[PDB]
């Protein structure tokens, strides 16, 4: 249908759950945090 | 040619070499070993082989203590 | 703290024998069965939804709950395959809020435990998605001919229902579609699982133990009765005969197969497309008929005329036939189970012999 | 001790029966109580054959033999055909070409058949009439009778003051090697066969009784034969339906009172007319009595990897066999707890036991609390327990003879492919011309050395 | 019926031979000779030349 | 240890249409190579155990369960109590025209929880092996089909294999099972 036949909503802690490091001012590259925060504010 | 009959001993090496260190310190009264015929097989008299039985799982065994 | 009080005694000798006695009858109990005349589903399109989620590694069980729930399906496909073989299974791991169909809807249960054993691998990372599995099993269960109760199994532990869409309109489109969808829950009631339990048509249930998820699974074995909605249609059917190598391959038709095989020299036909499979029964993969060898009509007969209950009487009570007419022993216990309709006598052996497996009375034929 | 140490070998019925006379043998299946008793030892192929080729008077080739067999199996098929042919069943027959026939001994045919359905002959069962006998024997108390006489005769080889051997069995204990006597002013002592003897099965010790007893039946006037079928006789006997002795010679007296010491068989008189068949008697079989429980006993010691032997059982023998391949600690009066220590096996291997006796002791009296395991034993304790024996056992004695230091070398291998030739090879040597030949067959090649 | 019954009522009173009636040996050999595999019910089956 | 279980299909309509036949082979031959049979499986070893049933047109009555003639003794027992176990049943016998055609699903289901008590009987050391022999020499009834596949069902669950020896015609529902 889809990529996951939807995307994966944000459960919580979409900015604590892999916090400020794709491994503050870490790495960024995690699909599911760029995704939720893109739907989400 | 040089027939002998003495008995056949076969062994681990381990147990080899430690008949042949008991032969050369004459532990069971006379040089009882003839030749050493194999990388494991020895020969001895054979009227010996009941004290050889004995004393050499007893000496074995005194090894082990000092 | 003080458990060691538990243990009394009145004459001490025999009364340490009442307390164990007392204790291990304490830690047994019967199963609940019952019995109907009703229109089942016996054509059963089941779809099994599997948590992987995080709370699948919690340890309340004796494994952690993967390894029991997953041991207990292996146990489920069995029984499942052994009492109905039209029937197909398929079985979908729910992980990180996206849904994963691991083992496509099919009805041999060699590729369903193989996946199992693979499963058992597995890591169970994430939150569940109720919304994406009931979407997989949708899509593939729209298409299945109307008489098919089409019924999902959602082995269920977790209580964040992680959704990406509403759900209340998949449940709306699931009243809508007919399709049946049954929870079986673990360690808590969640009302979402029982709106959608409640309304889809299915039964919601929450474990205790081995024993009673034991029974629960039991109890989704079996062909559950139909609404007033199921369509009652008549599926055109296909039996084929068994064919070997006709007179020592004289004219044969040597072929592969039809689903890394060898060279078949014989085997089993079809009525419509005239193809070679190996194994009966499968569903025609090029035509859209059903293959029955037909007992596989008989493997299910006994739900149609099913049994009846065995006057269940402990004392001595009247009994002038001392022996068992189920097997020709005496009843060296305090039970005796008297039939119905030819009222023999049968002990506890031939009354769970004839309960759980040979499902007739041997009276009744006579 | 210059040989091999005393390995105690149970003949298994097959090489005693194998290796008598056949005339022996002829006369030995002239009572159905021993056509059946040699069928049932035979092996599943030869069983079936048996009864296949049981009701006809043809001679089959030996195609047919050959071809009822899968092509799998020939390597496991050959035993069966040798072993009926070796036992004087199947003699050879020729069909009229050159196929040469098999056709079953008729005597031990005709009295199979006579075993499976009617007979001429009468079993040696007789009574005139007596009903409720005086002094009836009631069968528990037949199992009693069964266990006080045999753990008397236990007790006895054991060292007890409770031994009411009458000193013919005590003759019989000295002359079957378990028992030696030495400096003749009474101290009986134990062999190394008697230890192993010990350590056995019940029915494995009564029927190495039996055959060590027919070894040196050449003395008191008996026969094989009709001991034999005395006891296949015996032991396809019921405890419950009593006997009669009338039908009997006066040599069978003998031996049936030396039967009644033995414990085999409860009388009641010396001078009636009536035996009863114990317990022990009907479980006379050639076999293995189990490796987790058995039928004269339920197994009673729990065996932990703690290595400690929980004995359930008050009992003085087992206790002290217990005693022989462990040490003990505690004895209670319902349970004695005992460790098996290291230097408690290489005790019990000093006095000679090779540590199978040990193993199969431990899962012939495995507890039913024991039972549910697959492996019964915990191997951890049983590989130890044979890397004890292997720390025993580490010379292998042989009387040989040496040739060493030859003039050459083709004479070398000639002395080496004569020695081949007679199956007088022990041990050879490839480079420094070491060989060792048997010395009792040296004397041919050494003949042969003065003929060249 | 009536005649079965009547002739199976009488049959099985008179009973038990065991040595005499139950095998002639020809009938044994016959069968040998049928089980064996030339012979009937050794259908020359079990072939499947491929 | 193992378990063979004859079923000997005495239909009294069939043994009596072959007894009026005056050929060799009555009814007497019949169970008494099934008494030799029972006698060579307990025979071929000690540990075996041995039940013969008779499927009678209306019941199915079990057979079974010193030495005067010399065989073994537990045979000559065992032979006398089918002897007069099949004296007992088809001399003392009945008439009726509804039901005349013979059984053969009730008498597997009790073979089949004979055989299910006698594996419970079984100890842990031991494990117990077991198939049904079926001699069959009338017709089967059509009748019964619907009894007849589940104990054909029972006997694939409890590992139990069945053979069969049919004496005169083919039955499909038994080379089926
Ligand atoms: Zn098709
Ligand atoms: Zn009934
Ligand atoms: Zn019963």
């Amino acid at each position: 249908x889809x990529x996951x036949x939807x995307x994966x909503x944000x459960x919580x802690x979409x900015x604590x759950x892999x916090x400020x490091x794709x491994x503050x001012x870490x790495x960024x590259x995690x699909s599911d945090i760029i995704e939720s925060i893109f739907r989400t504010y | 040619v040089n027939v002998l009959k003495g008995v056949l001993i076969e062994c681990d090496p381990a147990m080899k070499q430690f008949l042949l260190y008991l032969d050369e310190s004459n532990a069971l009264g006379k040089k009882f070993i003839i030749q050493d015929i194999d990388d494991t097989h020895v020969f001895v008299i054979a009227e010996l082989v009941n004290v050889l039985q004995e004393r050499v799982g007893e000496l074995m065994d005194q090894n082990a203590f000092s | 703290x003080x458990x060691x009080x538990x243990x009394x005694x009145x004459x001490x000798x025999x009364x340490x024998x009442x307390x164990x006695x007392x204790x291990x009858x304490x830690x047994x109990x019967x199963x609940x069965x019952x019995x109907g005349q009703v229109r089942l589903g016996m054509m059963r399109h089941l779809y099994v939804v599997v948590d992987g989620s995080r709370t699948m590694e919690d340890q309340d069980l004796k494994p952690n709950r993967l390894t029991c729930t997953l041991k207990l399906l292996e146990y489920f496909v069995e029984e499942y395959f052994d009492q109905n073989p039209i029937s197909q299974i398929g079985i979908i791991v729910t992980k990180s809020k996206r849904a994963e169909k691991l083992t496509e809807l099919s009805g041999n249960p060699r590729k369903h435990i193989t996946s199992l054993k693979k499963a058992v691998d597995m890591t169970c990372h994430g939150e569940p998605s109720l919304y994406n599995s009931l979407s997989i099993a949708m899509q593939t269960l729209k298409h299945m001919p109307g008489h098919t109760s089409r019924e999902v199994l959602i082995i269920f532990s977790s209580l964040t229902t992680c959704d990406p869409s509403n759900i209340y309109d998949l449940i709306k489109t699931l009243k809508a579609a007919k399709i049946r969808v049954s929870v079986i829950g673990l360690s808590a009631e969640v009302r979402v699982c029982t709106v959608l339990a409640r309304e889809t048509g299915g039964t919601y249930h929450v474990i205790l133990d081995e024993s009673h998820y034991k029974e629960l699974l039991t109890h989704h074995v079996s062909p559950p009765p139909a609404s007033s909605s199921s369509e009652c249609s008549l599926i055109r059917m296909g039996f084929p005969q068994h064919t070997i190598x006709x007179x020592x391959x004289x004219x044969x038709x040597x072929x592969x197969x039809x689903x890394x095989x060898x060279x078949x020299x014989g085997g089993y036909f079809c009525p419509q497309c005239r193809a070679k499979y190996c194994e009966l029964p499968v569903e025609c993969k090029i035509c859209g008929l059903t293959l029955v060898s037909a007992p596989h009509l008989a493997r299910s007969y006994h739900h149609l005329f099913p049994l009846d209950a065995f006057q269940e009487i402990p004392l001595e009570e009247y009994n002038g036939e001392r022996f068992c007419y189920g097997c020709q022993g005496e009843l060296k216990d305090q039970h005796v189970y008297v039939c119905a309709v030819c009222q023999n006598v049968f002990c506890v052996d031939c009354d769970v012999f004839v309960h759980d497996s040979l499902h007739c009375c041997p009276g009744c034929i006579h | 001790r210059g040989l091999n140490r005393v390995h105690l070998q149970c003949r298994n019925l097959q090489e005693f029966l194998g290796g008598l006379s056949p005339g022996v043998l002829d006369r030995l299946y002239g009572h159905p109580a021993t056509c059946l008793a040699v069928f049932r030892e035979l092996p599943s192929l030869a069983k079936n054959w048996v009864m296949r080729m049981l009701f006809l008077e043809q001679p089959l080739p030996q195609a047919a033999v050959a071809l009822w067999v899968k092509k799998e199996f020939s390597k496991a098929q050959e035993e069966s055909t040798g072993l009926l042919s070796g036992l004087r069943i199947w003699h050879t027959q020729l069909l009229p070409g050159g196929l040469q026939g098999l056709i079953l001994n008729p005597i031990f045919r005709q009295n199979l058949r006579i075993a499976l359905l009617g007979g001429g002959k009468a079993w040696s069962d007789d009574t005139s009439q007596l009903g409720p006998d005086k002094h009836a024997r009631d069968v528990p108390s037949l199992d009693k009778y069964a266990e006080e006489r045999w753990e008397v005769v236990l007790h006895f080889m054991v060292g007890s003051p409770s031994a009411a051997v009458s000193q013919d069995l005590a003759q019989l204990l000295s002359q079957a090697g378990l028992m030696k006597s030495t400096e003749p002013g009474e101290p009986p002592c134990i062999t190394s066969a008697g230890f192993q003897f010990l350590l056995l099965d019940t029915p494995a010790q009564l029927w190495y009784f039996m055959l060590q007893y027919l070894q040196t039946a050449q003395s008191r006037g008996m026969d094989l034969v009709e001991i034999l079928s005395f006891l296949f006789q015996l032991s396809f006997s019921t405890l419950g339906k009593d006997y009669s002795v009338e039908g009997m010679s006066d040599s069978l007296l003998n031996f049936l009172q030396h039967l009644r010491e033995f414990g085999l068989v409860f009388q009641r008189k010396r001078k009636s007319r009536r035996y009863y068949p114990t317990r022990l008697a009907i479980n006379l079989s050639s076999g293995v009595s189990g490796a987790g429980g058995t039928v004269h006993q339920p197994g009673f010691i729990v065996v932990e990897t703690n290595y400690r032997l929980y004995a359930y059982t008050e009992s003085e023998l087992q206790i002290a066999l217990i005693a022989l391949f462990s040490e003990m600690l505690y004895r209670f009066p319902n349970m004695v707890v005992a460790q098996v220590t290291r230097e408690s096996v290489q005790q019990a291997i000093a006095s000679g036991i090779t540590a199978q006796q040990i193993i199969h002791f431990l899962r012939t009296r495995a507890h039913p609390v024991m039972l549910k395991q697959t492996p019964v034993l915990p191997p951890t304790i049983t590989d130890q327990i044979r890397l004890w024996e292997l720390e025993r056992d580490r010379l292998r004695f042989t009387e040989g003879v040496l040739y060493n230091q030859f003039l050459s070398q083709v004479d070398f291998e000639l002395l080496l492919a004569h020695a081949r030739e007679l199956g007088v090879l022990v041990f050879e040597n490839s480079a420094k011309r070491l060989m060792v030949v048997t010395p009792a067959g040296h004397s041919d090649v050494k003949r042969f050395w003065k003929r060249q | 019926i009536i005649n079965s019954f009547q002739s199976i009522r009488q049959e099985m009173e008179a009973y038990t031979p065991k040595l005499t009636q139950v095998l002639s040996s020809s009938a044994a050999s016959s069968t040998i000779t049928a089980l064996s595999p030339g012979g009937a019910l050794m259908q020359x089956x079990x072939x499947x030349x491929x | 240890l193992n378990l063979l279980v004859i079923v000997v299909d005495a239909n009294p309509i069939w043994w009596g249409k072959q007894a009026l036949k005056e050929s060799q082979f009555t009814l007497s031959k019949c169970i008494d190579a099934v008494m030799v049979l029972g006698n060579s499986h307990l025979f071929m070893n000690r540990s075996n155990k041995l039940a013969v049933i008779a499927s009678h047109i209306q019941e199915s009555r079990f057979l079974y369960p010193g030495s005067k003639d010399g065989k073994y003794e537990l045979l000559t027992s065992a032979n006398e109590v089918i002897v007069e176990e099949i004296k007992d049943l088809m001399t003392k016998s009945d008439i009726k025209g509804q039901h005349t055609e013979t059984l053969l699903a009730g008498s597997l289901a009790k073979a089949l929880c004979y055989i299910h008590r006698m594996n419970k009987e079984v100890k842990d050391n031991q494990e117990m092996k077991s198939r049904i022999l079926v001699i069959k020499a009338a017709e089967d009834s059509a009748l019964q089909y619907m009894n007849f596949m589940n104990v054909i069902f029972a006997a694939q669950k409890q590992n139990i294999l069945i053979d069969a020896c049919v004496l005169d015609s083919d039955s499909g529902l038994l080379q089926q099972a």
